[PDB]
Formats: structure tokens, C-alpha cells, sequence
């Protein structure tokens, strides 16, 4: 059913703090303890990201600009997928994404999608268990150049799903006609906020769309259980979750890779004047003194 | 300073000067003598400089 | 005096275990390529790259290569590899390549100032020209600037010329974003359809399962040896490593960017390369009018 | 020089260098004959070039 509601809301952008957040593998190549450095679209530390709200219908149009940072601190994984595009109308090419327990159809076509897209699974239906059930994201498909499924794509890390909750981070770059997607999952204890640490994002997929790509949806996945009517936007209104959205722009990262080949703790060389010194010099002690 | 200017000279090695590539052995595998020549030549000015 | 350095004992060859054969047959002898205004990505992957079908072969009027030599096509293993299969004119022909701007080099195809890869034309009047008039190809004029490279454009919307503003199916100063064309065999050079198909590689950088017949010879450590992995030549001493080397991470560079690490692309095992036990050599020399 | 292609490799090779030229034309007029000028031929390959 691809029918909405007027609105729901005029959602509040509450601001928090990406205090060491956007570091991920630049390039294809391991690197033992060396001080690297990179002129990669990075997120620059201590940058306010749009923190939205999941129980509040945080699904709007969101410019997606030299890509894109994300995030959810959730159990369950109440958020699933993403609808990119210039137009999102039909009429123009656009790209479309989704996760589910099939499979995560990857598209570009020519799709309508619905103005409320999730997923919505009605459960304890003859099982007494959850099974995904609506599909209401689109409408038409008629004209495709690009498809791609691999498996339902839903990363549950260990820890009996959800003793704490899974921290999703996802970096998704679009340049000179390439689609690149990186991801991490960890865990951790904090309910509101970020925790402190290091975070390195490992490519996965790369996608030879070239599409121009100015927005995306972040499917939600609206769902709370089978009893709650509505007209296919609201109803399900239940969400214990958040996402996060950040931009990226040019960073000359600094990367200390240690003997393990990982990405130990990185500098910006734009967040402050002491990070520019620690950048000129290449390395991470700045003795006292003076410098250019 | 001795190892600074060793380390420098270490580091100069990974450069293009111009080239399509600051290793060997991806221009001679890659193209022909008559034009992997100027990529050569222009690694050689750079390194000997 | 001189240098002492050791010799290769041995030649190496390890590419990956592979039998298929590429779509390459399909993708030149196709039944009609597409329009030149939207032309076709085709992402050849996953099979024996025997370039001998295309370099000695006929009929291929321009056969030219930016950054790879044809007869090293043979020994190269790619990433990736792009077929981009469309029709142009004769004079559209030089048009084709890096640099060199012309009118559909500007308006509705552009390659990049590297473009690692190549492009091969041929006559297609024996396929295309036909006295009933070709008008199924056309091309656009200007989209009120230049395009970008490698990006395709289907939104059959009235563009203005400028200066105006109209709707509908026709408005003065308001023109039409395509353009027909005429292809018959009353027609001649400059003016007869070409058809084109443009080769796009991405080398050395990542993890590669597309390359040529070359036979992978067997693996030998431990001693001087001329291997190659990949295409990446260079003598070496192999030996066992412990680099952790991630699940996308092929090679491993120090920082003269020098592979000092690799991993066999049949059996996913961490290499050591390190370059023989050269050296100098010193000559202790009494002086020969005393002795020699 | 250079400018590889299929005669430029199977029966005819010129230097690097190649200090000195060449002259070309047309042969319409002597050579094009409907009888057949199969009196005219070259070699492709010899396991090598």
C-alpha cells in the first residue's frame, strides 16, 4: 500500500558530537607501522552530526553531497536501507537500496517511490515469530540499467543479539561515477551519545552506477506489531532507535597504521593548529619549540 | 639529521615526477620501450636530482 | 668497483585459477549497439582476457591505447574492465580518445586526461546504413554546460535554448535535446557510422580476477625468483610472513612504495617479497706496480 | 618506428632510431587490376615475431 500521511511531525535536528568518527580505509593496500597520509574524503573530527530521532518519524530528504556519513545505535536493526536519486520522481535515473532477511536488492531504475518507504513486518502471525511482510517502498520499476543482490545483509553481532546494542557505521561515497560503500559494527554500552574511540571502516562494495545522487531516505523500517492501524505511514509509530548523518569533504588525514596493519588513531590536519603542526612534522609528539 | 636526510631520499622513491606511476616495473610492464621511454627519462631526472 | 648482487634462479607466474572466456565476442559482434547518448556499462569480470582475438584481428580500423602497451594486454590482471559499446560519426572518430575536443567529445561522451584503457572503431555501414532512414540513433546538444565523463543522461525532459522559458512539446527559444541521425550507403567518410566500443581498466591498486591465458607456474620460497603476481613483476626471496592482511587487502607497500608483502591469488597465504642479497664490492689492491 | 600494427609486426619492422624515411602512393593505376593481383602476398606469423 503506497498511500502516506500528510505529516507527522517538524523534526527537532537535535546535534551531538562525532568526537573521533569517519576514519576508514583509504586505499587496498596493507601498511605495517608507518605514519601515512592521505587527501581522502574524511569526516572531520569533532563535527556536530544531525542526530535524528527514530520514534519521531526521522525519514526526510537529506542532500547527499560528496558522500555521506552514517550511523545507528539500535537492537534489532529497526533501520534497513536507503533511497538515493537527483529526482526521485521517475523521472530521471535513480539508484534505490534495501536490507531485509532475503536478500539486499540493490537497484537503479526508474523508480516512484512511496513518499513513506519502510519495511514493515507483521509477526506472531500463526508462529508465534517475526517474518517480514510489507514492501511498500516503490511503486513502478519500468525502466532499470543496474541490479544486484548478494544476501540479507543484516550484520548481527555476537553478544546473544542485543545484550548491548549494534553500533552500525557506514560511509557511502559517490565520485566521478563510482558508488563506495564502508562499514563497521561494534559494540558498546552508552545509551545516548558516542563512545571514545578509534573506529577504522573497511570497504565492501563498489557499484558502476555513475548516477547523479543529490539525496537519500534511510528506510526505517516502521514497524511496532499487526494490531496498530494507520494508512501506511503512521500507525506503526515505534521506534527505540537513532541514526546519524555526516558529510565529508576533503581531509589530508594523517593515518598511524601500527604493526597490526590497523588504523590506531588518525589526525586532522584542519581541526586545530596544533593537529596542522602535528601534520607538517608526521607524527603524532610535538616537541616544544616553533614551527612553520 | 643523518637519518632525516636518509629517510627523505628513502621517501623520494615513491614520486611520479610527471610519471604515470613512481614504480618501474609498472611502466615496463605496461608499455612499449618507445613510449615508456619518456616515463623512464622522467623518473631518471627526478631520482638523479 | 662494482656491485655484487644475486641472480633469479627462476621464473614465477601466479594468477588466479580461472577457465571462463570473455563477453568480448558478444560485445563487439552485438546485434545493434545502443545510441550513443546513453551508451552501455558492461562489466566484463571473471575470465581468461585473451586480447589476441582483438590485436590480430582485422577490421578494427583504430585500434589505439593510452597507458597500456596491446601487447602487454596480455599480461595484465585488472580490477575491473568496462565495455562502453556505442555508434558514432566519422568525424566523430578522433573525438574518441583523452584530450582532443571536438562536438560529442564535449556534448554527450567524454573520457578522462588518464583513462588507463582504450578504444576500438569500426564501418558500420554494412549493419546501420540503410536508404529507409537510421533515425533510431540520436545524440544530445548541450545540457546549458558540459556533461561529465562517464555518465549517462536519459531524462527526455524540453530543454530550453536560453534566454526563454516554454513548456510543453515546443516553444520559441525552447529547443529539443536530441538530434537524429541519417545513416544510409549513399553516405561516405565522415559521414558513415562508426562503431565504437571503449575499454576501461583500473590497475595495480586492488584485488584482481580478470587477466589473460598466462600459465600459473608453481610457487617456490626461499629462493631468488622473477615473480609475477598479478602482473606485479620484480625478483624476489619469497618467504612466510605473518601480515595480517585484511580480506580486500592484496598488496603491501613500504615507504618507497615497494611491495614487500603479497598474497597468492589461489592460495590466500601471506607472502614475504624481499629483493636478493645484493651488496658492493670492495678490491684490497697493493699497488700493481708491486704486485698483482 | 613504433606505430605497431599488423604489418608494422609480422613482415616489416623499422628501428627505434631509424635515421632516414620513407616515400608513399597510390598503385591504382599499375597494380589494381579485376584479373587479380594474388601475384602479391605476406607472411602472418612465425611462433614469434
Amino acid at each position: 500500500q503506497c498511500v502516506n500521511f500528510t505529516t507527522r511531525t517538524q523534526l527537532p535536528p537535535a546535534y551531538t558530537n562525532s568526537f573521533t568518527r569517519g576514519v576508514y580505509y583509504p586505499d587496498k593496500v596493507f601498511r605495517s607501522s608507518v605514519l601515512h597520509s592521505t587527501q581522502d574524503l574524511f569526516l572531520p573530527f569533532f563535527s556536530n552530526v544531525t542526530w535524528f530521532h527514530a520514534k519521531r518519524f526521522a525519514n526526510p530528504v537529506l542532500p547527499f553531497n560528496d558522500g555521506v556519513y552514517f550511523a545507528s545505535t539500535e537492537k534489532s536493526n529497526i533501520i534497513r536501507g536507503w533511497i538515493f536519486g537527483t529526482t526521485l520522481d521517475s523521472k530521471t535515473q535513480s539508484l534505490l537500496i534495501v536490507n531485509n532477511a532475503t536478500n539486499v536488492v540493490i537497484k537503479v531504475c526508474e523508480f516512484q517511490f512511496c513518499n513513506d518507504p519502510f519495511l514493515g513486518v507483521y509477526y506472531h502471525k500463526n508462529n508465534k515469530s517475526w517474518m517480514e511482510s510489507e514492501f511498500r517502498v516503490y511503486s513502478s520499476a519500468n525502466n532499470c540499467t543496474f541490479e544486484y543482490v548478494s544476501q540479507p545483509f543484516l550484520m548481527d553481532l555476537e553478544g546473544k543479539q542485543g545484550n548491548f546494542k549494534n553500533l552500525r557505521e557506514f560511509v557511502f561515497k559517490n565520485i566521478d561515477g563510482y558508488f563506495k560503500i564502508y562499514s563497521k559494527h561494534t559494540p558498546i554500552n552508552l545509551v545516548r551519545g558516542l563512545p571514545q574511540g578509534f573506529s577504522a571502516l573497511e570497504p565492501l562494495v563498489d557499484l558502476p552506477i555513475g548516477i547523479n545522487i543529490t539525496r537519500f531516505q534511510t528506510l526505517l523500517a516502521l514497524h511496532r506489531s499487526y494490531l496498530t492501524p494507520g494508512d501506511s505511514s503512521s500507525g506503526w509509530t515505534a521506534g527505540a532507535a537513532a541514526y546519524y548523518v555526516g558529510y565529508l569533504q576533503p581531509r589530508t588525514f594523517l593515518l598511524k597504521y601500527n604493526e597490526n596493519g590497523t588504523i590506531t588513531d588518525a589526525v586532522d590536519c584542519a581541526l586545530d593548529p596544533l593537529s596542522e603542526t602535528k601534520c607538517t612534522l608526521k607524527s603524532f609528539t610535538v616537541e616544544k619549540g616553533i614551527y612553520q | 639529521q643523518n637519518a632525516q636526510a636518509l629517510n627523505t631520499l628513502v621517501k623520494q622513491l615513491s614520486s611520479n615526477f610527471g610519471a604515470i606511476s613512481s614504480v618501474l616495473n609498472d611502466i615496463l610492464s605496461r608499455l612499449d620501450p618507445p613510449e615508456a621511454e619518456v616515463q623512464i627519462d622522467r623518473l631518471i631526472t627526478g631520482r638523479l636530482q | 668497483t662494482s656491485n655484487f648482487r644475486v641472480q633469479p634462479t627462476e621464473s614465477i607466474v601466479r594468477f588466479p585459477n580461472i577457465t571462463n572466456l570473455c563477453p568480448f565476442g558478444e560485445v563487439f559482434n552485438a546485434t545493434r549497439f545502443a545510441s550513443v547518448y546513453a551508451w552501455n556499462r558492461k562489466r566484463i569480470s571473471n575470465c581468461v582476457a585473451d586480447y589476441s582475438v582483438l590485436y590480430n584481428s582485422a577490421s578494427f580500423s583504430t585500434f589505439k591505447c593510452y597507458g597500456v602497451s596491446p601487447t602487454k594486454l596480455n599480461d595484465l590482471c585488472f580490477t575491473n574492465v568496462y565495455a562502453d559499446s556505442f555508434v558514432i560519426r566519422g568525424d566523430e572518430v578522433r573525438q574518441i580518445a583523452p584530450g582532443q575536443t571536438g562536438n560529442i567529445a564535449d556534448y554527450n561522451y567524454k573520457l578522462p586526461d588518464d583513462f588507463t584503457g582504450c578504444v576500438i572503431a569500426w564501418n558500420s555501414n554494412n549493419l546501420d546504413s540503410k536508404v529507409g532512414g537510421n533515425y533510431n540513433y540520436l545524440y544530445r546538444l548541450f545540457r546549458k554546460s558540459n556533461l561529465k565523463p562517464f555518465e549517462r543522461d536519459i531524462s527526455t525532459e524540453i530543454y530550453q535554448a536560453g534566454s526563454t522559458p516554454c513548456n510543453g512539446v515546443k516553444g520559441f527559444n525552447c529547443y529539443f535535446p536530441l538530434q537524429s541521425y541519417g545513416f544510409q550507403p549513399t553516405y561516405g567518410v565522415g559521414y558513415q557510422p562508426y562503431r565504437v566500443v571503449v575499454l576501461s581498466f583500473e590497475l595495480l591498486h586492488a584485488p584482481a580476477t580478470v587477466c589473460g591465458p598466462k600459465k600459473s607456474t608453481n610457487l617456490v620460497k626461499n629462493k631468488c625468483v622473477n615473480f609475477n603476481f598479478n602482473g606485479l613483476t620484480g625478483t624476489g626471496v619469497l618467504t612466510e610472513s605473518n601480515k595480517k592482511f585484511l580480506p580486500f587487502q592484496q598488496f603491501g607497500r613500504d615507504i618507497a612504495d615497494t611491495t614487500d608483502a603479497v598474497r597468492d591469488p589461489q592460495t590466500l597465504e601471506i607472502l614475504d617479497i624481499t629483493p636478493c642479497s645484493f651488496g658492493g664490492v670492495s678490491v684490497i689492491t697493493p699497488g700493481t706496480n708491486t704486485s698483482n
